[PDB]
């Protein structure tokens, strides 16, 4: 149960820019990353208000989750190297800090770094290359929009790979980024809008397949929506139950559920299409019967049969509906008969 | 006419927990 020290300083902006520079240099923070990102997030989102920050929801949720904080008052600080005493790889990291040139500085504040980080979120969990490409294209789109101009230093590959590695390895940053993106979405700032946009784009990253399969296992009808009768079949029952359980264990996570795979929450591991072959197959069958095809669902050769049946089933369901529809309208028995005859004719 | 809920809305509701799964998953 890791404890994250949070520091308190008179001048934040300096500490922040000096962190931004350290990340630009590409230092491998390990323990204190959390604290520095905490500072960035404080400065940008919570305006340095430590009370407001510590009272805000995110903190309470995270404390409730497990990673707890503690204040440390350090007013007299200019360089960064002095805020790191915790021995580990500190001399190595220090070498890397001392190695940095103090001369140059890039015009970029927390918000920009945090939005730039946010850019990674959506495709992050897919694959380094995909995520980077996504980031690039989204930057090109944001520059096309004229929503923001990022430093051409950052658009380097290595940098993006470092930040990517950081986002992949660290949780806090993502949790705060997304929390800002969704929960507290006030203010008139651009960075906030970019974050909110990226986070809105990230929703259900890594679950879309499962989600769609579910969409197909569901069924619309005059009496609202219902679970698709096929799925109620006997031989799938256990799979449906385990699925239900999994889906509950996900749902329990509330508003953060769509970001369950990014954050890697508790139950999320138990929801992959491969874990639910029969259901997947059925869903695909239904889809195929309706005409559309379902993405990212390779079906097992034993289940090919199942799917291939499910298609037929769904088609027969669909057909049957028609004659029940006719009934409802207003007509003569013979007219109904002829119409049904016409259904059977058009269908074959 | 009956068909699969392609809009996602409901899936989203269930996965969010805005609708309890059991409201759809009912064995009796």
């Amino acid at each position: 149960q890791r404890v994250i020290p949070v520091y308190q300083v008179n001048n934040l902006e300096e500490i922040c820019q000096l962190i931004i520079q350290a990340f630009e240099a590409g230092v491998d923070f390990q323990e204190s990353a959390d604290s520095f990102l905490l500072m960035l997030c404080l400065h940008h989102a919570y305006q340095g208000d430590y009370k407001l920050f510590l009272e805000s929801g995110a903190v309470k949720y995270l404390e409730g989750h497990g990673f707890r904080f503690e204040v440390k008052k350090r007013d007299g600080v200019k360089r960064l190297e002095e805020l790191l005493p915790a021995v580990s790889s500190g001399k190595n990291i220090k070498r890397t800090l001392a190695a940095m040139p103090e001369e140059e500085t890039t015009e970029a504040n927390a918000g920009q770094f945090l939005s730039f980080a946010s850019l990674f979120l959506p495709k992050l969990v897919v694959g380094e290359k995909a995520c980077l490409e996504k980031v690039q294209r989204q930057i090109q789109v944001h520059a096309e929009q004229g929503l923001i101009q990022y430093p051409t230093a950052w658009q380097s590959v290595g940098h993006m790979m470092v930040i990517f590695r950081l986002m992949r390895t660290n949780f806090l940053i993502k949790f705060l980024l997304i929390h800002q993106g969704m929960h507290m979405v006030a203010g008139h700032d651009a960075n906030d809008a970019v974050i909110s946009n990226s986070v809105a784009q990230a929703r259900f990253s890594g679950l879309l397949i499962v989600k769609t399969v579910l969409d197909h296992i569901l069924q619309k009808t005059e009496r609202g929506v219902r679970l698709h009768p096929l799925a109620r079949t006997a031989k799938v029952k256990n799979e449906v139950n385990s699925f239900k359980a999994a889906l509950s264990s996900l749902a329990k996570h509330g508003e953060y559920a769509p970001f369950a795979r990014l954050l890697n929450l508790s139950g999320v591991n138990n929801l992959e299409h491969g874990l639910f072959p029969q259901l997947s197959a059925i869903a695909l069958g239904v889809a195929t019967a309706h005409g559309s095809t379902l993405a990212g669902v390779n079906v097992g050769e034993q289940y090919q049969q199942l799917r291939e049946a499910a298609t037929e089933a769904e088609k027969q369901l669909q057909q049957y509906a028609e004659s029940r529809e006719l009934d409802h309208l207003g007509l003569d028995d013979q007219e109904k008969k002829i119409l049904m005859n016409f259904h059977q004719k058009k269908n074959e | 006419m009956p068909g699969p809920e392609l809009s996602g809305w409901i899936s989203e509701q269930l996965m969010t927990g805005r609708i309890p799964v059991s409201d759809i998953f009912c064995d009796i």
